[PDB]
């Protein structure tokens, strides 16, 4: 008859950055 | 100033492990760094394979005077990133101090850099808006070949943190730091004996090194040769210390090494205790008094387990791997349930009907890289692990799609399974147990002719047509369950009867049934086609009907006692509500 | 947890990566072994290796509060780790030892607490003992190789129904301080075996518990004299019912009535089919009455006949006359083999994942339902 | 409500874990059952062990807001938890339990509300009121099965006619005085 194709789902990858601030003086 | 340790001096006052072996590696890293350019060399390999042991024993060769005056008395400093990178919140504090070292090594022009995990000097000071990296800040000397460094990165840590910076990678010189052979290893743990024999006070004879190096191989493969072998060595020192509560301190023998490898690897203890022993001794007839007949079954599981622990079992393949076929009633689920619950081992319990889809695989063995559920994992491989020792039922295996029972091909074959993580589930301790029913119509259906037929053999092409013939080959051995005989449904109908009256134990009521009872029970509900499950139907009808109006509204609310008698002339039975 | 904590002091006792690692699942008690490894040491009840060290429990929270500043956390942990070396008796309790793998990592850097803590490990100087999920442990702490060859997986399954007995024996006193009340013998057993039967999402020694701590508020709450002070047997059935949402196993005096007016009732809204109100009403009398199926559904009926003669509308008024939701699930609909997925949802990676199995959710959203598959035949 | 709250205070003098979670549909009231607790309280319908107490309703938003330096929201998080811990009488309150999993997670951070909260709750020194669907507690939630552990699910089921009926003729009041018109009894029914 028919094939029934099946649909993978991907999955992306974000990550938040924090910053570690330097006192200039 | 004191980012930086001597290792000549650590070396010195023996604080350094001794290098055994790896002259191959060692001349290697040391013909690199007798070079012009580009002489930094680079020791990349797998985790325990002993490349911060190359790094350091080079110092402590240096020492003994062993290596070639080309390049003798040298320094080699070992940097640690903690203390060069704290205390640097103010502007330009981190480069003031790394450039006062790099200063301080040209200087010398005699001294070498070892920098463990050198993957991490990649944005180690940098900032909001900062200034430069340490990465950045070592491109110039390496290019111009002023300092020599050595570096120790792993394999995937090399690709997706060094590779990405082609500068760096092109001024190292890349050294795959393969495991040993078993041979060397154990030459390594001879030299290495006295630093553990002196710490723990005790002994280790040559046989128990070698039995080490070698279970731990065959065992352990979540570690590398060099970091197991040692773990097995150290940790059979430290029970050998605190063994002797009573003052029995005597050599470390091939035993202790057994034990402790055992319970590493979570496989069960060679030399089965006496307590073990007996629960296999009586595990036969202790499943007879639960699952009546089908002597085959029990007797190849029985005896497939005893050989596993006895020592004569298979290399690496599971504990049995055995398809019980037959129809349906008979007690094919319930003596491997039965199974786990005498040994006392978990029961992984997968129903293989829910697998229809070619495509369900993903859920056994988890999703690939880079989709929604890789975070997931396998069920199956996830399951194998955290319960290496286990029985594993797959109820109404033919109701899954062929693609699912090519994944129990290497399980059967060799022992093993390998998850979307690249992780490697141990199948060996695994009672490997698959119930079907293939070809059940054939059996409920009678052949069209004068003389009925046994349709057992039919049942057998069926799984041969749906099973392919590498898998019927690696099964060790094929069980088909007969058909349950007058006999056994009366042990049957007290099993269910048994049962019955521990649910009225909770109660505080009893029963008691006479044997003339039972055994109309048995000629009412005995169906030789459909099995032990209509006696529950017909008992539910029988027996929990009458009792279940008597204890809601009745004389059983409050506790009572039932006897169960049959009326000859009425054939029927009678019940007897003694209130209480 | 003789063995368990046997096998953690001999790792303790290494010359080198002598961190003893407890991984298992969610409340088999992981980190009661590491607190109560102090309890022991207190006591004396512990070998003479291990007798007089200390235990120090981190809190990675509190140090990363004010780590603001460039190389500000690698300061303080450095300071930890140098006085755990120059101790040399005391011991690092880091629990949930997975989340090391990314502490004080502003920027694209490598240089976290797993790093920095690396080579001390390696040299045996410090002693750290560890707790992880199976899931946590394998999918964070496993993806490092280098801290995980550093540390001594000891796996920890959960006690058998008689040592969880034991385990509630000896935490009864505290227990019993907090609500003022008293544990009867047959309750923590009850406990035990009910909760292992009902309650099938959590394990045997944390989940007994939590039925002893929630009988124990709910007497206290009580304001009758007689029942407060005491905890009898049946206070455990009525909460072990309540946290599964199951019916109570003493039959209350509301529902024996319905049970025995259900078939009439049912007779006037459908006349007929006396065969069919009793199938139901009799499984239903014998799944109260506590004498049903072990691990089967109270009842799995196959109704069969012409159109119009009540099949449908029997099963639809049983829900009303018993107050329960119904679960109506058209079997037309799954004509086609892929349509499965539907009920117990689609396997990992996929568009559907996420999504969940209708049936599987509906279930557990409401376990005590009837579950009516009109046209399974079609199906 | 009345079951769900006595439930609901059941747990909340538990010696440990006593954390009741509020799950349920969308409609139905949980975020009320929590944040009715307090009005409860004012008007003196409460336990006398559930009385003189402040339930503190937290929000993400607030707590993440201008936290980019690291440990800034360590610090935030740690103090709400400290100040919380010397009451003894303040219940936590997060209308959205299920976004405590990734709050403060920036590359691979498993540091985190979710593995930050863990110790408190074991140790039974604070109370916290949960609320979530069914659709992101078992797909969110239930993967940490350490954090669904120190939280006792306490499902909530939607009202009947006459239970409905009741609570719109206890919310006329203040629908009257909003629209300015009085809603006739069978109207609301
Ligand atoms: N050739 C060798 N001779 C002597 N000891 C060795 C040798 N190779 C490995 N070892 C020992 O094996 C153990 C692990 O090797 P190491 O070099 O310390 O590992 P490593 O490279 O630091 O590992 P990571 O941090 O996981 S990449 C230590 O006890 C080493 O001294
Ligand atoms: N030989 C037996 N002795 C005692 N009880 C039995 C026996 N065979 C079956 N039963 C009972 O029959 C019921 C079903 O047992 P199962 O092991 O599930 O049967 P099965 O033949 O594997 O079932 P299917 O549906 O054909 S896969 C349980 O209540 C068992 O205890
Ligand atoms: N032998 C035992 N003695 C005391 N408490 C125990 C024991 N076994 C289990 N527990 C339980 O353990 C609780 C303390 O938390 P644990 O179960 O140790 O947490 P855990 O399993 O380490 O947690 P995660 O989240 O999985 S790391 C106690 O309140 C008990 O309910
Ligand atoms: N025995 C009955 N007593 C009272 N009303 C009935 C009875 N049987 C059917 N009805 C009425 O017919 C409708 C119910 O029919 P259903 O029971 O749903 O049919 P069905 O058995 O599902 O039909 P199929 O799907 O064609 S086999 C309602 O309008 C009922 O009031
Ligand atoms: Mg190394
Ligand atoms: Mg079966
Ligand atoms: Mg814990
Ligand atoms: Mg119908
Ligand atoms: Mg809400």
């Amino acid at each position: 008859g028919k094939t029934n194709d099946w649909l993978d789902f991907d999955q992306l990858a974000e990550e938040k950055v924090r910053d570690a601030l330097k006192p200039p003086s | 100033e004191n980012f930086t340790t001597n290792l000549n001096q650590l070396a010195r006052v023996g604080g350094i492990d001794p290098l055994i072996g790896r002259e191959k590696e060692l001349e290697r890293a040391i013909q690199v760094l007798c070079r012009r350019r580009k002489n930094n060399p680079l020791l990349v390999g797998e985790s325990g394979v002993g490349k911060t042991a190359i790094a350091e024993g080079l110092a402590w060769r240096i020492v003994q005077g062993d290596v070639p005056e080309v390049m003798a008395d040298c320094t080699i400093y070992s940097l640690d990133i903690g203390s060069l990178l704290a205390g640097t919140k103010y502007r330009g504090d981190f480069e003031k101090r790394f450039k006062a070292l790099l200063k301080q090594l040209e200087q010398d022009t005699n001294s070498i850099l070892f920098i463990d995990e050198i993957h991490t000097i990649i944005g180690a000071g940098a900032a909001s808006g900062g200034q430069v990296d340490a990465a950045n800040l070592i491109k110039p000397l390496l290019s111009s070949g002023k300092i020599r460094v050595i570096g120790s990165t792993t394999y995937q840590e090399f690709s997706n943190i060094f590779e990405k910076d082609r500068a760096l990678a092109r001024r190292f010189q890349k050294i795959d730091i393969t495991e040993p052979s078993i041979e060397e290893t154990v030459q390594i743990i001879n030299g290495l004996k006295p630093k553990y024999e002196a710490h723990h006070d005790v002994r280790y004879t040559a046989k128990a090194v070698r039995a080490a190096v070698e279970l731990a191989v065959k065992y352990i493969n979540d570690r590398h040769l060099p970091d197991k072998a040692i773990d097995v060595i150290d940790e059979a020192g430290a029970r050998a210390r605190l063994m002797p509560v009573s003052k029995r301190k005597k050599t470390v023998n091939v035993a202790d090494i057994e034990s402790v490898v055992a319970r590493i690897a979570r496989i069960p203890e060679k030399s089965v205790s006496q307590s073990d022993r007996d629960t296999l001794k009586n595990l036969g007839d202790r499943l007879k008094m639960l699952v009546f007949g089908q002597d085959k079954a029990i007797e190849a599981l029985t005896e497939a387990i005893k050989m596993a622990r006895a020592g004569l079992g298979h290399e690496h393949k599971p504990v049995g791997s055995f398809l019980f076929a037959g129809p349906t009633g008979v007690g094919k689920t319930e003596v491997t349930v039965q199974l786990s619950k005498a040994l006392g081992i978990e029961l992984l319990r997968f129903d293989m009907s829910e697998y229809m889809e070619r495509h369900t695989v993903s859920r056994l063995i988890g999703a690939p890289p880079g989709y929604v559920g890789f975070d997931q994992g396998g069920l199956l491989t996830d399951a194998v692990i955290k319960h290496p020792h286990a029985v594993l039922l797959l109820d109404e295996i033919e109701k899954a799609h062929p693609d699912v029972f090519n994944i129990l091909l290497q399980v059967m074959d060799n022992g093993t399974l390998t998850d979307n993580n690249g992780r490697k589930a141990d199948f060996r301790n695994v009672v490997l147990v698959m119930t079907t029913n293939a070809g059940v119509r054939e059996t409920e259906r009678k052949s069209i002719g004068l003389i009925h037929q046994d349709n057992s053999t039919d049942a057998m092409e069926e799984i041969k047509k749906i099973f392919t013939p590498e898998f019927r080959n690696r099964l060790d051995n094929i069980i088909w369950f007969d058909h349950l005989s007058t006999d056994v449904i009366h042990q049957v109908v007290d099993k269910f009867i048994v049962e019955l009256q521990v649910q009225l134990d909770q109660k505080g009521v009893s029963l008691e049934v006479s044997q003339e009872a039972r055994n109309w029970l048995a000629e009412k509900g005995y169906d030789r086609a459909m099995g032990a499950r209509p006696m529950a139907r017909v008992i539910q009808d029988n027996l929990k009907k009458p009792l279940a109006n008597e204890l809601l509204f009745g004389s059983l609310v409050d506790g009572g006692q039932v006897t169960v008698a049959l009326d000859k002339e009425k054939n029927e039975l009678t019940y007897g509500f003694q209130s209480a």
